[PDB]
């Protein structure tokens, strides 16, 4: 009858599995294709284990700013405009942190070093 | 002169909201908005902080004296602890999917906005403005 | 629910309350209509704007009446 | 039930079963400002009489001072007809 | 910390005025508001100098401030709306120099 | 159906993610309500509060805190100091040993005045050792087994206690820092963390805490761990204003 | 990222074992899941340290951390700097220690010449034990470690 | 469109002064909108007695808040917080921040700390570690608070001011984690709240007569002008404390007000009196001077004294 475990191995009786509405699925597409019954079982599942690999696997840490995004084309532009903005919120001294030459006129602190040790600066 | 006991008496009130029975929480509710409203104005207000996080989840509660006295409690703490810290824990409810906490989010926010509707004034938040409309307040934001 | 009819006494008592169905729009443009009030009752930040744009007190107020008319865009639909 | 058409200068009384709380705060202490009631629940037979009892008006409805400071008095008459 | 909060000039500023003859005599007498503050001055015909009598505090915002004349008395009374639910009615005694409140009525909320 | 057109408009949890800007929020039922680009600004807004978790569950608030048992409240220090306790609990067993009958023959001849407490105890405790308790800051909402957990959040390495020295064998004092515990020596042996490592032991990836002792018997450093070429571990294993307040109380 | 809590102390409380956790490295979980009858710790625990490599090292350094049919084994070349507890939790790795390890020091002074026995529970266990610590790593003279002699 | 100032001597070079200008460019007010800014450098000669110009660097918005550190400049540009170093072709930035929630109107620095302090969220206490040259976030505030100026009282503390007629006095916690690497990691706490009642545009910690003890000097934008001054004694404490809590009872405001809800407008009261209630005790009436002095068990003479020498003591 695909009647859920309760903790003493038996059937969960009907009304009792209508509330835990086992009935709907979640197709994670994450976790291999995994596809889960119950709801907030889903949602755990969302820091459980298959989606941390999946995530690693997919090339993108389990932070939380994914979870509850399962589709991976989604996953990847989300995160695509995540690394965006790190990377724009991110001070870099590189580009930013900027050097005059002696001639009155002005580099970033990278060609700045870069002409200074290849032998004029 | 509750300045002086409001400290002695909290973690008896943290302990008896985290439950232990419906009238447990009631009077433990009732307790809270007596303390706001004597201690109005002598800066305990760290302490009724406290015990807002305690209260607050009961919001959603059924029983009538129940939840009549945690709204009791929160108009004490809204003259004791001001009308922004409540303003910040209603905020987030006010659009929610359901109806049951949309309706109370909606009874809060109202009794918070009939008794000084005019501090929030400096208390909303910055909504931005879509296309066909202006939201933004550029009143407010005139440097000087 | 005679509670009721004394509540939505109170929603035509007080303008700027709301309700569990309460749109954005009423929302944004009752917090702004009051703003507008309060930027004319206290006698400081009228300076504050009159001082910030270089207009003077009345015509601060006439702009601040004027835009309480439609503050927050047109409506919703 | 409340009356609430708005308030006005005539004082309101208690009988002597509800003497001694406030209107609403049901205190019994610290009172500070006195209850003022709408003309139309001032009238004729309904002159000098309690506020909750019905009662005779002999002693004056008072404010628990917890009720001034959140001006839960600046609504008028109160009346529960 | 502890504060003691203190002021050492008055607001000065003018925001409203009422002319009228605010001690019941012929001579004027100007009542004007500066922020949270109520400020009467009478201006002296001999020399042209107007001399600061009565500078009170009243604790709030003065929205609004009109003089009236009752039917036929002699005196000058101010009505004062300010940003408590309250309208206040205001005399000046010149005995004691100070205001005094003859009426108060309550209407609502503050702010 | 009208409200299954607004359920086309119902747009996918991805839809939502990638349009917001601030994408941490983003729920499970975020969807279902009527304006989800405000729903989501207002809960990214600062300083703001979010609804507690059991608006959901089919259990009620604590309902869920029926199953345990549960030891009685602990009082203050500074109320128990002043030993109102014992006299409590001394007079709660007399008169649960006493029986019916003497029960109302002392209330018919009590025992006028059997104890005394003084005052300056009591108004000593109240008013001059009383003290702010632990109190928990805006917007940390209680929710059921929340205190299941006692504390956390120090992720730092140099955090030890004191029944952790002694039940751990190390030291515990002022030689806390000269003792490098027992996970110090492996840290020296094979390392700290491979992507966490931020954490630095001392005496084994920091220098010698202060007046700290070389040497490969127990009670010291031993080899602090470096390469072949000299270089340690990790660090250096080795070792190579006025903030007065303005308005305060006499 | 997975490691067995083993020896696994009672009273050593999984709050402090996951601050050793963090005073390591990431500290991700800390669980003893035990048995549901007794509430104290079980023996083996499962502590998450979401880092391949910090669990690796975490674990060379948190071993060793101080937590009748002849099955006792003899154990020589003895550390002589070495506690109880600590001793007793070192040989519980591959079983239960029905005498805490015995250690045959002077009498003259309280300072021993280097030598021990130990009634583990199984003398497989004493095998398994005594063969990973044979010749192997003591805390300042090398283990010794295999069957024990009768006295 | 000129809006900042700050005249400073960078140390490469030694000491020709040069003062530096914010000026945007094109703005519009009520939309919101600029075309640039530009940073007027010049170089202060005839020993400060008349300015020739250096240079305008263009820039990306109005840059409206100026502050000489450490033998360069931070500049406050929108957003941005960048740090600034001199040439005379254009300005040289050396570090920038872009953490910034809209918009930053102050910027004030102790010896190597910065406060800068936003237009809406608050202040933010923002670090410099030179070595890494970064600029990185450890504590900023739990309020909105439209300040206008700030000011610091000491290593932790700084004190602001408020569009709206507040002053505050904000704390950072005794403990504070300064060197490290919602929208916060560790904040700070509030232990002032008043309102003044105008809008406060310049607060300074000053002493006024000689040998008078330190004061906030706080002026208005409506001819305002006074001083927030500290308590030695919880008997200096207590007494005005009671005071005024008598006064407030049987000595109400004129019109209609309540004097606790007007101090505490828009968050409540924290730790200050209300000395200008307080001095009302002198023009009260015989009566009520006893019956309040009474409650006092002091006399008239106490009290009064008591009142007025406590201005003695800090200003005039
Ligand atoms: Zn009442
Ligand atoms: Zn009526
Ligand atoms: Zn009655």
């Amino acid at each position: 009858k695909n009647l859920p475990l309760g903790w003493d191995g038996k059937p969960i009786p009907y009304w009792l599995y209508k509330l835990h509405g086992l009935n709907i699925n979640y197709n994670c597409e994450i976790c291999g294709n995994y596809t889960y019954r119950g709801p907030k079982a889903f949602q755990r599942h969302f820091a459980e284990w298959r989606h941390a690999h999946g995530m690693r696997c997919l090339g993108i840490p389990n932070t939380a700013h994914f979870a509850n995004v399962t589709q991976i084309e989604d996953a990847v532009s989300l995160w695509a405009k995540l690394k965006l903005q790190k990377a724009s919120e991110r001070w870099q001294p590189d580009t930013e942190e900027e050097y005059e030459d002696s001639s009155g006129n002005v580099v970033n602190k990278k060609t700045y070093e870069d002409l200074k040790r290849q032998g004029l600066l | 002169m509750g300045k002086d006991y409001i400290y002695a008496v909290t973690p008896l009130l943290e302990d008896a909201l985290m439950d232990r029975d419906l009238v447990h929480r009631q009077t433990a509710s009732a307790v809270v908005q007596h303390m706001s409203l004597g201690v109005y104005g002598f800066g305990c207000e760290d302490s009724l902080n406290h015990l807002l996080n305690y209260v607050w989840p009961n919001v959603f509660e059924t029983s009538p004296h129940v939840i009549q006295a945690v709204m009791g409690a929160l108009e004490g703490l809204r003259v004791a602890i001001g009308p922004c810290r409540m303003l910040q824990y209603c905020l987030q409810g006010l659009f929610h999917p359901a109806r049951k906490v949309r309706d109370v989010y909606w009874k809060i926010y109202n009794s918070i906005y009939i008794g000084s509707q005019d501090a929030l004034i400096a208390h909303y938040p910055r909504i931005y403005n879509d296309d066909k409309n202006t939201y933004i307040r550029y009143e407010l934001d005139y440097i000087l | 629910y005679t509670i009721h009819s004394q509540l939505e006494h109170l929603q035509s008592k007080y303008i700027g309350t709301g309700h569990a169905d309460t749109t954005k729009w009423e929302w944004l443009v009752n917090q702004h209509r009051d703003s507008y009030c309060s930027y004319m009752g206290h006698f400081d930040l009228l300076n504050y704007f009159a001082i910030a744009e270089n207009e003077s007190k009345a015509r601060v107020r006439f702009n601040l009446m004027e835009k309480m008319l439609q503050p927050c865009g047109p409506p919703a639909d | 039930i409340f009356c609430r058409k708005q308030a006005g200068v005539a004082i309101g009384r208690l009988c002597e079963k509800c003497d001694g709380k406030c209107v609403i705060c049901d205190s019994y202490v610290r009172p500070c400002t006195l209850v003022r009631i709408c003309d139309e629940c001032n009238y004729g037979s309904y002159q000098g009489r309690c506020v909750i009892c019905g009662g005779p008006g002999v002693s004056d409805a008072y404010y628990c001072k917890e009720c001034t400071i959140q001006e839960k008095d600046r609504d008028g008459c109160p009346k529960i007809v | 910390m502890f504060l003691y909060n203190l002021t050492l000039q008055r607001a000065t500023g003018i925001s409203f005025a009422i002319h009228g003859n605010f001690s019941g005599t012929k001579q004027q007498e100007i009542v004007v508001s500066r922020g949270k503050i109520l400020e009467l001055l009478r201006p002296d015909p001999n020399t042209g100098k107007v001399h600061t009598l009565l500078t009170v505090e009243v604790f709030g915002v003065i929205r609004s401030l009109m003089a009236f004349r009752l039917t036929g008395g002699t005196k000058d009374y101010i009505v004062v709306g300010s940003d408590s639910g309250r309208i206040v009615i205001l005399e000046y005694q010149p005995s004691k120099n100070m205001f005094e409140k003859i009426h108060q009525e309550t209407f609502g909320k503050s702010g | 159906s009208k409200k299954k057109l607004r359920r086309m408009n119902r747009f996918t949890v991805a839809e939502l993610k990638q349009l917001v800007a601030r994408p941490d929020v983003v729920e499970m039922h975020d969807v279902t309500a009527q304006d989800p680009k405000l729903l989501v600004h207002l809960k990214a807004t600062r300083n703001s509060v979010p609804v507690p978790r059991h608006w959901c569950f089919k259990r009620k608030y604590l309902q869920g805190k029926r199953g345990i048992e549960k030891p009685p409240f602990e009082l203050p220090d500074f109320i128990k100091r002043t030993g109102i306790q014992e006299m409590r609990e001394a007079l709660q067993e007399k008169e649960e040993q006493k029986t019916m009958k003497s029960k109302m023959r002392e209330k018919v001849r009590p025992k006028m005045g059997k104890i005394d407490i003084d005052y300056q105890k009591l108004h000593d405790a109240f008013f001059k050792w009383q003290t702010k308790p632990k109190l928990t800051i805006h917007g940390d909402l209680y929710y059921e087994g929340k205190e299941f957990e006692t504390r956390l959040k120090e992720k730092k390495p140099g955090d030890l206690s004191d029944e952790l020295r002694i039940s751990l064998g190390m030291p515990v004092g002022p030689n806390a820092h000269k003792v490098p515990p027992p996970w110090l020596i492996a840290m020296q042996r094979y390392g700290p963390p491979p992507s966490y490592p931020n954490l630095k032991i001392p005496g084994l990836n920091s220098p010698i805490p202060e007046s700290c002792s070389f040497g490969y018997h127990a009670g010291g450093w031993g080899k602090p761990p470096v390469d072949e070429t000299g270089k340690p571990l990790y660090g250096d294993v080795f070792g190579t204003i006025d903030r007065t307040p303005w308005g305060e109380l006499e | 990222a997975t490691v067995y809590v083993g020896g696994l102390d009672e009273k050593v409380s999984e709050p402090l074992l996951w601050e050793l956790f963090l005073q390591a490295g990431p500290v991700v979980n800390t669980h003893m899941p035990k048995d549901r009858v007794t509430g104290q710790h079980q023996g083996y625990g499962f502590v998450e340290f979401l880092s391949e490599e910090d669990a690796d090292y975490a674990i060379k350094i948190m071993n060793m951390i101080k937590l009748d049919v002849g099955a006792n084994i003899f154990i020589g070349n003895l550390d002589p700097e070495i506690d109880e507890k600590l001793l007793y939790d070192t040989f519980s790795a591959f079983g239960v220690i029905l005498q805490t390890p015995k250690i045959m020091r002077d009498p003259d002074t309280g300072n021993s010449k280097g030598y021990a026995f130990i009634n583990f529970a199984s003398f497989d266990a004493s095998d398994a034990a005594i063969e990973a610590m044979n010749g192997q790593y003591l805390c300042n003279r090398p283990i010794t470690v295999s069957y024990a002699f009768k006295k | 469109a000129a809006f900042s100032v700050a005249v400073c001597r960078f140390s490469n070079t030694g000491e020709d002064w040069y003062v530096l200008v914010g000026v945007a460019k094109d703005l519009i007010l009520n939309p919101r909108s600029v075309a640039g800014g530009f940073v007027y450098t010049y170089k202060l000669v005839n020993n400060g007695e008349k300015l020739e110009f250096l240079h305008k660097t263009p820039v990306e918005e109005v840059p409206a808040a100026i502050a000489p550190f450490q033998g360069r400049v931070l500049i406050g540009v929108g957003k941005l917080l960048r740090v600034y170093d001199l040439g005379k072709k254009k300005l040289l930035r050396k570090c920038e921040n872009k953490h910034i929630a809209n918009y930053i109107s102050g910027i004030q620095t102790i010896g190597h700390r910065v406060i800068v302090s936003d237009v809406q969220e608050s202040f933010i206490w923002v670090r410099y570690k030179r070595n890494e040259n970064q600029l990185i976030i450890f504590a900023d505030d739990t309020y909105p608070r439209w300040v206008t100026t700030a000011s610091l009282l000491d290593y932790d503390t700084v004190a602001g001011a408020d569009k709206f007629g507040n002053i505050c006095v904000v704390r950072l916690p005794p403990n504070t984690n300064d060197e490290v690497d919602n929208g916060a990691s560790q904040k700070a706490e509030v232990i002032m709240n008043y309102h003044v009642g105008e809008t406060v545009l310049s607060l300074q910690k000053t002493t006024l007569i000689p040998g008078g003890s330190e004061s906030l000097v706080y002026t208005t934008l409506s001819g305002g002008i006074g001083i927030l001054v500290p308590f030695t004694s919880h008997e200096d404490h207590d007494f005005f404390q009671h005071v005024e809590m008598h006064l407030r009872s049987e000595h109400p405001p004129l019109c209609g007000r309540d004097h606790l809800s007007f101090r505490s407008y828009y968050f409540p009261v924290k730790n200050v009196i209300d000395g200008d209630l307080c001095e009302q005790f002198n023009s009260m009436e015989p009566n009520k001077q006893k019956n309040v002095s009474e409650e006092l068990d002091r006399t008239p003479p106490e009290v009064s004294k008591k009142l007025e020498d406590i201005r003695t003591r800090y200003a005039f």
